[PDB]
């Protein structure tokens, strides 16, 4: 069976085709990094534009890298949300179209629960349950996964997730946005406890989360102290090294609350270098097991959407012909599968 | 030849089927549920006409002005399609669209075609029907300042028929001999005829070249400092 998916949730393009049998046959990505970053986040109306000049040649050159046909696809999988709705709408329209062309299901797709199942596409996929850590842009949640669309909301931030901290932060540092992956880069040049950051609600028993203060004192932590290169990959270290701490910590917690042996980490941050390190080396104290996608499945990409919509299909979820974008859209809200 | 025409560019959803002249056609008022009605509107008249997606010859699909969502959900439900069906795509303006409404509902061959974009300004066009019946014209689309119209409308002479929204959010723009037009929105059988000139010229484009027509191209976004 095959599978064409398409990610237009955000400012990234991704086509994949993933095959049940012989795994992931295309990938391919356009990233929309250098439109947005003079304004400093991403500007809806140019994302939408964007996507429009990308996702039929890109599926057009996914078909031609697997050397497939139109034939060979067996249903088209869209995200449908949460994300902009000028950008899902591109992506949800050409992919319920082509699906309808093609006379095949069409799937809409959760972006959340493409970013949960994407180390589903390594060797060795984790077996439920499991303890799953997401960590994106907007949200950071800690997950009580029993099996497929049975997700239990453990914990979540109150104020800015893993991913925004990264980014408010690295700005503050003068770096270009998004500038999470910059900042880890500065941190890796870094000397370790030169400052320490708090860890908020970790004083306290609980699994919710609290970033918007690490902002500040990373704020207060530059004005008070030298410009040069090392002072700031030293300030880019202690916020870097304090994210991480707390995240184990809340993750460590979840572990012993639920009983679970297997911890799944997922979204952008967990592509982090020193969050992987970390969480692998606890669960090797547990005695249990860590699980995560590659490095480029962390972030924005169509494999996870091609993967989580074959698991969606396989399971009854189709479309209509109705398209329908749903920009805010709890992982709670998705029917167990 | 066998022309599908589809619309949403505006508050109206519309699609159409040219079979060697015969046209079956259907329009409807659809704000906030363009995605919930197109891809059924489409399907339904298919099934009329008794077409398969594969016998069509073009595709012709409304490519703006208008609402930039629901142009890009005009482009994105035709390239789904031309994709998926391997059509040649034929992008009409929406604007010329209207003129063509005019002349059917009226007989105008000279229509001033204004849509009511946001921010107070117009999407504006002067269109003219020759011998042919094709619209002369293209060359005027613009986004204007209904000020900037009343200047333009002191410049041109004789009757015209008045068509879009524009009109509508200012009528106090209406030297020259106005008639109304009939027509506040585009419908796709009014694309038809205009595809049909498109297809016989060969001037029809593959889908990685179809794109929206905005006229509105500035951000509402200002650049960080510097
Ligand atoms: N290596 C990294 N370290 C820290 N944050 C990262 C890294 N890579 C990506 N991110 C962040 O992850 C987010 C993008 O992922 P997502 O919202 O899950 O699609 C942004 O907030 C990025 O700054």
């Amino acid at each position: 069976m095959r599978v064409l998916g398409i990610e237009t949730s955000c400012d990234e393009t991704g086509i994949a085709i993933y095959d049940d049998k012989k795994g992931l046959l295309a990938n391919q990505l356009y990233s929309q990094v250098k439109l947005h970053a003079d304004y400093g986040g991403v500007v809806p109306e140019l994302a939408s534009r964007d996507h429009v000049r990308k996702t039929v040649p890109l599926i057009q050159a996914a078909l031609k890298e697997a050397g497939l046909t139109a034939s060979d696809i067996d249903a088209v999988a869209y995200t449908a949300g949460p994300g902009l709705v000028g950008a899902l709408l591109v992506g949800a329209t050409v992919g319920r179209s082509l699906a309808f062309a093609w006379n095949v299901p069409a799937i809409p797709v959760h972006h959340m629960e493409g970013h949960l199942l994407a180390p589903m596409l390594e060797d060795n996929p984790p077996e439920f349950p499991f303890v799953a850590l997401l960590v994106s842009g907007g949200h950071t949640q800690l997950i009580s996964v029993t099996g497929i669309g049975q997700y239990e909301l453990l914990g979540e931030s109150i104020d800015d997730a893993a991913g925004e901290a990264f980014d408010k932060t690295a700005k503050l540092l003068g770096l270009d946005y998004p500038g999470g992956p910059m900042l880890s880069k500065m941190a890796s040049q870094g000397t370790a406890g030169r400052f320490v950051f708090p860890r908020p609600m970790t004083d306290r028993p609980g699994l919710d989360f609290s970033f918007s203060g690490l902002k500040t004192f990373a704020a207060n932590t530059i004005r008070s102290n030298g410009g040069d290169e090392q002072t700031r990959a030293d300030i880019a270290r202690a916020f870097e090294d304090a994210v991480v701490d707390t995240l184990m910590i809340k993750c460590k917690r979840a572990l012993e609350s639920t009983g679970f042996k297997r911890l799944v980490m997922a979204g952008g941050v967990s592509a982090n270098r020193t969050l992987r390190a970390k969480l692998a080396e606890m669960m090797q104290k547990r005695r249990g097991e860590v699980f995560y996608a590659r490095p480029e499945f962390c972030t924005d990409n169509g494999a996870m959407i091609a993967y989580a919509g074959m698991v969606r299909f396989k399971a009854g979820v189709t479309a209509d012909l109705g398209v329908t974008v749903r920009p805010r859209w709890p992982l709670a809200e998705l029917p167990a599968a | 030849m066998r022309i599908l025409a589809i619309d949403t560019a505006t508050e109206a959803c519309s699609v159409a089927l040219w079979n060697n002249g015969t046209i079956n056609a259907h329009f409807e008022l659809c704000p906030r549920e363009h995605t919930q009605r197109i891809l059924p509107m489409v399907q339904e008249i298919l099934a009329a006409s008794g077409a398969s997606l594969n016998e069509i010859d073009a595709l012709a699909f409304g490519r703006g002005p208008g609402s930039f969502t629901g142009v890009r959900i005009g482009i994105g439900i035709a390239q789904g399609l031309a994709l998926g069906a391997n059509l040649p795509m034929i992008g009409v303006s929406t604007l010329a669209t209207m003129a063509q409404g005019a002349w059917r509902k009226t007989g105008a061959t000279r229509v001033l075609a204004a849509i009511d974009a946001r921010m107070g300004e117009v999407y504006w066009a002067e269109y003219q029907r020759d011998a042919q019946g094709v619209w002369q014209g293209e060359e005027t689309e613009a986004v204007l300042k209904p000020e900037r119209v009343g200047e333009r409308l002191k410049q041109l002479s004789g009757e015209w028929a008045t068509v879009g929204t524009g009109w509508s959010a200012w009528p106090d723009l209406a030297g020259l001999t106005l008639h109304d037009g009939e027509v506040s929105l585009p419908a796709a059988e009014d694309m038809l005829p205009i595809a049909s000139q498109k297809l016989a010229a060969g001037e029809t484009v593959a889908v990685e070249h179809a794109e929206p027509v905005y006229l509105r191209n500035e951000v509402a976004w200002k650049k960080l400092p510097g």
